[PDB]
């Protein structure tokens, strides 16, 4: 599970997300599970009595989400408290068949989801009524989701020479639903295995794998795999590494505890969130050639999901798409100057087939400054295909 | 009306506004007076803290600031008279009552505007139906469906008794709030054991709520510790004890806490000359030298104490005493501090009913509600000594009681009588503690009498209050059975019975089994009791 | 008090009333408007609202336009430090958190 | 003046004002412009609703810029009438260019302290008594400011042959620097221009 | 000058909290602070710091010198110096009393660290007296206390400089 730590340990997070934290313990004195916010504003701290040993855990702005393995007196069961309902019974409860066990769960706005280990996934409402089945494409592994999007990776094969043989199932369960990403392999680095899954605040789905590489699902570049950071340029050391919790599109933030010689953060004492920004691998990144377009392409890769989400049908916040593109044709503005005064044309307007109808009218200005005629000349060209081009 | 959610329709409304408490004399009572304080102090509501005694101060701290408030809070008190009616309230106004006495009044229960019970729902609350209590042949029925209306009523107000304490509603509040800290758990306990030491509610009531709070234990217990992090010895930390039912055993001997504890002065008969011997005998029987057994217990050697529970344990039940546990909670900070709930509320509660003149009743108040607050712990130290003294008193003045012969079966109930000038009177003056004297009196004379008869019967006590206006405090207790739910009638069997003579009785206290009574009356009050009881 | 303005000459009395007066004027003129008493704030400020106890009967206390505390002795009332500062001062109430 | 550092100042001159033993030199325009940025934000504050988080947070950091103002204007006050009539000769005889030791509002209550001690000394005794001896010169029966008093100090300036005079004899004289940061226990009269330019910190 | 002025002056240093509420960015005279964001950690002042934590609204992180090995190498090196060693804060035992009492809870070790700042309090207020009986018994007329703080002073100057005082005006007596 996304931001959960090993089962071995007698304490331990089930999980650790944007929404809050669940703990459990099994210690002398009792056995229980501790839910908390990180917000306190959003519902009170809860205990609950773990008799039963719920053992995958997930939480969401809505609900909590619980279930454990069987056994030869009782099956698998899958537990929830919406504590959002209005109704007076905030509770629910499912049995599930005999020698059939829960292997993964998730949640999402409306509904919650298990991945089973018969190769089965069921999708129910958040009141408890169930919605569709279908089957995996292959042991699961994890999933995640966010809105309507459901995210699922599960084993394809059997790996060679250090490497994992996995894959993605993407659903999309809205007003039209499809199927976004069928059985696609996902990319990781190189002799490691998948650490993290789960969506980003604003929207988009993203992955950590075991190296340190997180990279999201650019839907600006026909749903492929675009590797954002490392985590190891940050941090330093062979075993000391970054512990993920979550992603944020705008405002750029990785958060992530830093972990001393282990895998994974003790649960005591609290550690603290570290946030992250972000930098992409690209080439002759000490220049100002190399900065500009390094921010140019990470706020197009970014800013992406307001159009997925006008896509998808929501409402969106159209000052984030003014500032956005203002600041894509700011430094695009800035460095056509400055490179108009270097005396270059051709990449001027290469950078200038990105910018719209107005900004080419006005940087014709820029390349007017200093007197470079012949890329006047060609912006008004390009002023003119542009023109084609609505 | 009942409120259905503490956070939503009182403390989210009362969050805004000046608010005015008026809270009683009882240790459940500032126990839910320290954790309300807490929150209102978090959220810097302006409230103003009234303690109050009885009714009439009640009333009359209400025609002071009735002008300049408009909330009101009622702790420990108001939920089982009309207090509309008590009151005279404008119509306006609000008053949010969590209270323990129960039955709930039926004008409290329906009024839907203006009362608001922070009750709990699920407590033993049976209301009869609205159509039942309010509203030729047509008359005939009228009239046949008041008759109807007197016996419902009659048989809903009969037997009073208590609910969940007020200081578990707070923290419930708290927790819902998610602002409740481990010293407002600790005040619930409180609060609960309070409950239980003064025998307001049932043992499986109390292992219920004991069962409740053991949760929020383990909870705070693991906010921030586990088996191999740990805290300061500066923080506080709670835990379940499984514990003895002597009183105050850890602040002094083992010898005092046998003598002055009411279950083993009952049993041993300590009060009578021989029961000393029955006493040495349980101590030989243990082997404890007796030496170790009148040192104080934290002087006592160590290798005596790390297994005495259930030495204890042991030897009470070949001596027949087979309940000497009792499920409980301690609180330890600091390298020295150890309380138990049952010393936290000795010592409150002695604090409250101190026999100290200098002062006064609220003065007594406010040293007990400082003393639960840990920069307070000289005055809380200073009440288990002033508690110590209590227990002391109330022995002797049993031991009087008995060896006097004062208890008598007046038929259908056991009545006593203490007299002006005799010792401790003064102390025992204040009603709370002669409900305790007479609790602890009536388990002694269970214990002490071979008849039969005389083991099932309830007791009256009566006790000197005034000369300057010549009265007498009187209560009633219920029967000391095993069986027993903690349910009496002498409330309403007392007012029948001043109705009936058209006594001079005074109804001040917030118990309707305790009133004031004037000295001359008293007679023809009990033969009224005795042809009522029948 | 009075027990000790008999202790006071007549002429004592009025060098103190020409300072109060001075000090009055020169408090109202450090502001732009109704000055500053600088009588106030005399220990660093820890919580701005304080729990206080009535030790005097008083009468009445305004804290807001609207709004008064009946200051009636035993009773406990949670209100802000700078408002209950002159009264802890001069013994009428208790600061009572430690 | 960023109001951050207006309020550094402040805390600067408290400070110093704590622990010479004179009446320093006065900063009218951190008093003027600490009460403008009170009363603007008491301004901003009474505009807001009630039970909000960030209200309060603003109300206490007032009261502590309220609480280091007084303290401030307190102790400038104690100076004032505990060397009236020295500060009232210090401001008479005042040339041209140096700040005064008084701002208006502290000077007009110096003379009007000046004034009603004199008229309190007269009228109880001092008009009973014999002819010639009726005048007491206050300028004599008031003590001075002790300057030679001990003072510890941070030093902000790195200053340069700073003369100490043990006593009496000046063979024993002798100089020492003064490195940025450092922290001294010194006479104040051998560093009184320093506290009035700032390069020094009393402590 | 009062140890409680002290406090005051010692309340102003920043600390790390973990709000448990949103809020946004507030713009104090003394200079803006926040947003504040649950969860994540923002730097505040330590009055601000301690009041959201008796009002339940925030966990407080140590500082960075609030750790067992540091304190313990600084205080070994504190006793083994002559002279006062420069301090891991201007205000390090305010802010122990102050994290310490209010934030027990939050900050593991704190009887070690409370014990180890202890050591290091009465390390230099003896370094302090011995200074002190120097100066005066060598007949001083200046002395240089650089890393002492604000607190170690006020708990001595006082009386030291009015010693001081008498001094110079004994060994001056014969001046004119």
């Amino acid at each position: 599970q996304s931001g959960s730590t090993p089962l071995h340990l007698t304490h331990r997070f089930m999980v650790w997300n944007s929404i809050g934290i669940i703990r459990c313990y099994n210690d002398e004195q009792d056995n229980a599970i501790d839910v908390e916010f990180h917000d306190t504003s959003i519902h009170h701290a809860t205990h609950l009595s773990n008799t039963l040993n719920y053992t995958i855990a997930d939480l969401s702005h809505e609900a909590i989400l619980l279930a454990c393995e069987s056994t030869d007196e009782l099956a698998s069961k899958l537990h929830c408290l919406h504590f959002s309902s209005w109704d007076s019974s905030k509770e629910w409860i499912i049995d599930l068949p005999q020698n059939e066990d829960i292997e993964a769960i998730c949640l999402g706005q409306g509904w919650a989801a298990a991945a089973t280990s018969a190769l089965l996934l069921r999708l129910f409402t958040i009141g408890g009524v169930q919605k569709e089945v279908f089957s995996l494409a292959g042991p699961v592994v994890s999933m995640a989701g966010h809105g309507e999007q459901l995210f699922i990776v599960y084993h394809r094969g059997t790996g060679f020479d250090g490497d994992q043989c996995l894959g993605v199932q993407l659903l999309e369960l809205g007003k039209k639903k499809k199927q976004i990403l069928h059985g696609d392999p996902l990319p990781l680095t190189r002799k490691s295995y998948l650490a993290w899954i789960g969506f980003s605040a604003e929207g988009t789905p993203c992955y950590v794998d075991s190296e340190g590489i997180v990279r999201m699902l650019n839907r600006g570049l026909g749903n492929t795999w675009t590797p954002i950071c490392n985590t190891r340029e940050h941090c330093k050391g062979k075993s000391d590494h970054y512990w993920v919790v979550g992603i944020h599109e705008n405002p750029q933030q990785l958060r992530c505890i830093p972990c001393k010689g282990s895998r994974f953060p003790p649960t005591l004492p609290r550690p603290a969130v570290a946030i992250l920004s972000f930098k992409l691998p690209y080439c002759q990144i000490a220049t100002e050639k190399g900065q500009m377009e390094e921010q140019f392409w990470r706020s197009v890769i970014f800013h992406n999901h307001l159009d997925y989400l006008a896509k998808n049908g929501y409402e969106y916040e159209e000052s984030t798409k003014n500032q956005a593109t203002k600041e894509q044709q700011e430094l695009l503005m800035k460095m056509l100057a400055l490179s108009c005064k270097l005396e270059r044309e051709f990449r001027c307007v290469e950078l200038a087939d990105l910018m719209t109808q107005n900004a080419v009218n006005l940087a014709i200005k820029y390349a007017s400054r200093s007197r470079k005629l012949i890329l006047a000349q060609k912006l008004s060209e390009l002023a003119v295909e542009k023109a084609a081009e609505l | 009306m009942f409120v259905s959610d503490f956070r939503k329709e009182f403390y989210e409304v009362v969050q805004s506004q000046r608010v005015l408490l008026f809270v009683a004399s009882d240790v459940d009572a500032l126990c839910a007076c320290k954790i309300l304080q807490a929150l209102f102090q978090c959220d810097h509501v302006q409230y103003t803290l009234v303690p109050v005694s009885g009714w009439q101060e009640l009333e009359t701290a209400f025609l002071e600031h009735k002008e300049q408030f408009h909330y009101f809070i009622l702790i420990n008190c108001g939920a089982n008279v009309d207090l509309l009616d008590i009151l005279q309230p404008d119509e306006d106004t609000i008053f949010f009552v969590c209270d323990t006495h129960r039955p709930v009044n039926v004008v409290n229960v329906y009024n839907d505007t203006q009362i608001k019970l922070l009750i709990k729902q699920d407590d033993d609350l049976e209301v009869p139906a609205y159509e039942d209590i309010f509203r030729t042949m047509r008359r005939r029925q009228r009239r046949e469906w008041e008759a109807r209306r007197r016996d419902i009523l009659f048989d809903y107000e009969q037997y009073e008794y208590h609910g969940t304490s007020s200081a578990m509603v707070m923290f419930e509040l708290a927790w819902m709030l998610s602002k409740d800290l481990n010293d407002m758990l600790w005040w619930a306990i409180v609060g609960l054991t309070d409950q239980w030491v003064q025998d307001k509610i049932t043992q499986m009531k109390y292992v219920t709520d004991v069962g409740v709070l053991q949760r929020h234990v383990s909870r705070h217990n693991h906010r921030n510790e586990d088996e191999e992090n740990t805290l300061s010895v500066d923080c506080t930390r709670i835990s379940f004890e499984y514990d003895l039912r002597l009183v105050l055993y850890q602040h002094w001997s083992l010898h005092d806490s046998l003598c002055n504890t009411s279950y083993t002065a009952a049993r041993f008969k300590l009060w009578s000359v021989h029961g000393q011997k029955r006493l040495q005998e349980f101590l030989a029987d243990m082997g404890l030298p007796l030496k170790q057994v009148k040192q104080k217990f934290q002087a006592m050697d160590i290798s005596l104490k790390e297994n005495l529970r259930e030495m204890i344990e042991e030897s009470a039940n070949k001596f027949g005493m087979k309940d000497m546990r009792v499920q409980t909670f301690s609180i330890h900070f600091g390298f020295k501090h150890k309380f138990l709930a049952s010393d936290v509320v000795f010592a409150t509660m002695s604090l409250m009913e101190s026999p100290e003149k200098d002062g006064s009743g609220t003065d007594h108040f406010i040293q007990a509600l400082d003393s639960l607050s840990r920069s307070n712990l000289d005055k809380l130290y200073h009440g288990l000594e002033l508690a110590k003294k209590q227990l002391r008193a109330t022995q002797q003045t049993i031991a009087s009681c008995l060896c006097t012969n004062l208890v008598i079966s007046q038929g259908p109930f056991l009545y006593c009588s203490l007299m002006e000038g005799t010792p401790d009177v003064m102390l025992f003056s204040r009603p709370a503690s002669l409900s305790l004297l007479s609790k602890h009196l009536l388990k002694s004379f269970v214990c002490s009498t071979k008849n039969r008869r005389c083991k099932l019967l309830p007791l009256v006590m009566a006790a000197p209050l005034s000369m300057e206006h010549g009265t007498v405090t009187v209560v009633g207790i219920p029967p000391e059975t095993d069986s027993s739910d903690r349910k009496n009638f002498f409330g309403r069997a007392f007012e029948k019975a001043a109705e009936s003579t058209s006594s001079r009785m005074l109804h001040n206290h917030f118990d309707l089994s305790v009133i004031e009574l004037k000295a001359e009356d008293r007679s023809k009050f009990l033969d009224a009791l005795i042809s009522l009881l029948s | 008090p009075n027990a000790l303005r008999f202790h006071m000459a007549a002429e004592e009395m009025e060098w103190f009333n020409n300072y109060k007066r001075s000090l009055a004027t020169y408090m109202r003129s450090l502001g732009g408007d109704e000055g500053l008493d600088i009588t106030q704030d005399m220990k660093p400020p820890k919580s701005l609202y304080i729990e206080v106890r009535c030790l005097k009967d008083y009468g009445e206390f305004e804290v807001d336009d609207g709004t008064s505390v009946l200051l009636k002795k035993n009773s406990q009332h949670f209100l802000p430090r700078w408002k209950c500062e002159q009264l802890i001062r001069q013994g009428v109430l208790e600061h009572i958190l430690s | 003046l960023t109001p951050a550092e207006l309020i550094e100042r402040l805390e600067q001159a408290w400070m110093n004002e704590k622990f010479a033993p004179e009446l320093l030199e006065s900063k009218p325009e951190i008093v003027e412009c600490v009460m403008e940025q009170l009363e603007h934000m008491e301004e901003n504050l009474r505009r807001a609703k009630r039970e909000d988080l960030k209200v309060s947070i603003h109300q206490m950091e007032m009261e502590r810029i309220r609480y280091v103002l007084s303290s401030y204007l307190r102790c400038r006050l104690m100076k004032i009438e505990k060397f009236f009539p020295h500060v009232l000769e210090k401001e008479k005889t005042r040339p041209e260019g140096e700040p005064s030791s008084l701002s208006p509002e502290e000077l007009a209550f110096a003379r009007e302290f000046m004034a009603n001690t004199e008229s309190y000394l007269k009228n109880v005794a001092l008009k009973h008594m014999p002819p010639n001896l009726q005048k007491v010169d206050l300028f004599r029966a008031v003590p001075k400011p002790d300057l030679d008093s001990y003072v510890f100090l941070r030093v902000r300036e790195r200053q340069e042959n700073i003369l100490v005079e043990p006593d009496t004899d000046e063979q024993r004289d002798y100089v020492i620097d003064l490195e940025k940061g450092s922290q001294h226990l010194i006479r104040y009269k051998t560093i009184a221009p320093l506290v009035a330019s700032g390069a020094v910190q009393l402590i | 000058m009062d140890a409680a002025e002290v406090e005051f002056l010692a309340e102003k240093e920043l600390v790390t909290i973990i709000p448990n509420f949103s809020l946004d960015k507030i713009y104090l005279i003394g200079g803006d602070l926040g947003p504040f964001n649950p969860g994540l950690p923002v730097e505040v002042p330590l009055w601000l710091a301690i009041n959201l934590k008796q009002r339940q609204k925030c966990r407080l992180l140590p500082p960075e010198w609030m750790d067992v090995e540091k304190l313990e190498k600084m205080r070994d090196h504190e006793r083994k110096e002559e002279t006062f060693t420069p301090m891991p804060s201007p205000y390090y035992m305010e802010l122990t009393k102050l994290l310490l009492n209010h934030a027990s809870d939050n900050i593991p070790k704190a009887d070690e660290i409370r014990t180890l700042v202890k050591d290091m309090w009465d390390t230099r207020i003896a370094k302090l007296r011995v200074s002190a009986d120097s100066f005066v018994r060598q007949q001083e007329a200046h002395a240089k206390l650089d890393n002492l703080t604000l607190m170690e002073i006020n708990t001595s100057g006082t009386f030291l400089t009015q010693a001081l005082n008498h001094m110079y005006k004994l060994r001056t007596n014969l001046q004119p």
